[PDB]
């Protein structure tokens, strides 16, 4: 199947004292392997997976100080978008970045992307080509004619199209125990009397990694939608994903229903009735 | 500014009198300053880690609050969120069929 | 691993 690498940064302004907060996460598909955080004692990118340990001092030494330097970008920003924005010292506001790259299930690239919000909105992103940018108002417009007259785009794209991709495939084979296993969903079906006469089925997906899963009912064999409740995919906490999905039917009819799981896992899709 | 979204289950499905981790997922929100607690009987569970904060494709962001803990007949959990957003903390009752 | 070229800010 497809893949991907994505780093997640977040800086909170503290305008009583001091720096931002400062968060960095990076992952594989569904997998966390590193982490940076400002108020930690380390003060070093630290391993969030077993199979980045293996990395030798060097590693940890670059992304200690390239993720750092991250740090001090989004510090200036919030000085210069306070500016822009025309707000006061006293408020504490957000910068968020996400970039990374896909590869198919070739290992080759597919796409790459690069994000930036302000409070919460978008500011400036780069389009699908990785040659241009998507400014959202008129401050990101002039943050757009800066890094157009300084090559920003071209920059980017070499590390999404290249480095990017070189990490990821090292970390898909480094990584191969976990990283390209499929654990498909463990399903059963409860069913909940609510009165004499109308019963909730409940159809469950536990354990199951990647955290993509589709779950559906159906009523003598067509999509049913009214009368359904599905709670958002979950994490059990050991890097697995939980969902589940409802349908309230006639005390008696049960039978009528089935319950279909869809997930990469399962080479055809599953089908439970009660 | 966005509410948080809650939901408080096991990680294995519950049975009396063996060991299980009780989680509180906490998603859709911002800011990202939040309290979030685990309680037994009312009171706060001391022994919580919780996740490196993170973030959605629309900017919202998410935390997995968790512990050790010996489900019973009659023990009562649930999990206590405080926001920018909420008036007042909100507590959500732990239902293990849910 | 993270982005390895020159920083700009907005």
């Amino acid at each position: 199947g497809s893949h991907s690498m994505r780093y997640f940064f977040t800086s909170v302004s503290r305008p009583g004292r001091g720096e931002p907060r400062f968060i960095a996460v990076g992952y594989v598909d569904d997998t966390q392997f590193v982490r940076f955080d400002s108020d930690a004692a380390s003060q070093r990118m630290e391993p969030r997976a077993p199979w980045i340990e293996q990395e030798g001092p060097e590693y940890w030494d670059g992304e200690t100080r390239k993720v750092k330097a991250h740090s001090q970008t989004h510090r200036v920003d919030l000085g210069t978008l306070r500016g822009y924005y025309n707000q006061s010292e006293a408020g504490s506001h957000t910068v968020q970045r996400m970039y990374g790259c896909d590869v198919g299930s070739d290992w080759r690239f597919l796409r790459g992307y690069h994000q930036y919000a302000y409070d919460g909105k978008d500011y400036i992103a780069l389009k699908e080509d990785l040659r241009s940018w998507t400014a959202a108002d008129m401050a990101a417009q002039t943050t757009k004619h800066k890094w157009e007259a300084a090559h920003v785009a071209e920059q980017l794209r070499a590390y999404l199209e290249g480095t990017c991709v070189e990490w990821l495939r090292r970390y898909l084979e480094n990584g191969k125990e976990t990283l390209q296993r499929t654990d498909a969903p463990k399903t059963h079906m409860t069913h909940h009397a609510v009165s004499d006469h109308e019963a909730t089925l409940r159809c469950w997906a536990l354990s199951f990694y990647p955290a993509e899963i589709t779950l559906t009912w159906q009523r003598d064999g067509e999509d049913q939608t009214q009368d359904t409740e599905l709670v958002e995919t979950r994490p059990a906490g050991d890097g697995t994903f939980q969902k589940w999905a409802a349908v309230v039917v006639p005390s008696g009819q049960e039978q009528r229903y089935t319950c279909h799981v869809q997930h990469e896992g399962l080479p055809k899709p599953l089908t439970l009735r009660w | 500014q966005r509410t948080p979204k809650i939901q408080v289950y096991s990680r294995h499905p519950a049975e009396n009198g063996k060991s299980n981790f009780l989680n509180c997922y906490v998603s859709g929100f911002h800011p990202s300053d939040i309290e979030v607690d685990l309680l037994k009987n009312g009171e706060r569970i001391e022994k919580v880690e919780h996740s490196d904060l993170s973030f959605s494709k629309d900017w919202s962001f998410y935390l997995l609050y968790y512990t050790e803990f010996t489900p019973t007949e009659k023990d009562e959990y649930a999990c206590r969120v405080n926001h920018v957003t909420l008036s007042q903390p909100k507590i959500v009752k732990w239902d293990r069929d849910m | 691993a993270v982005y390895d070229g020159r920083e700009h800010t907005v």
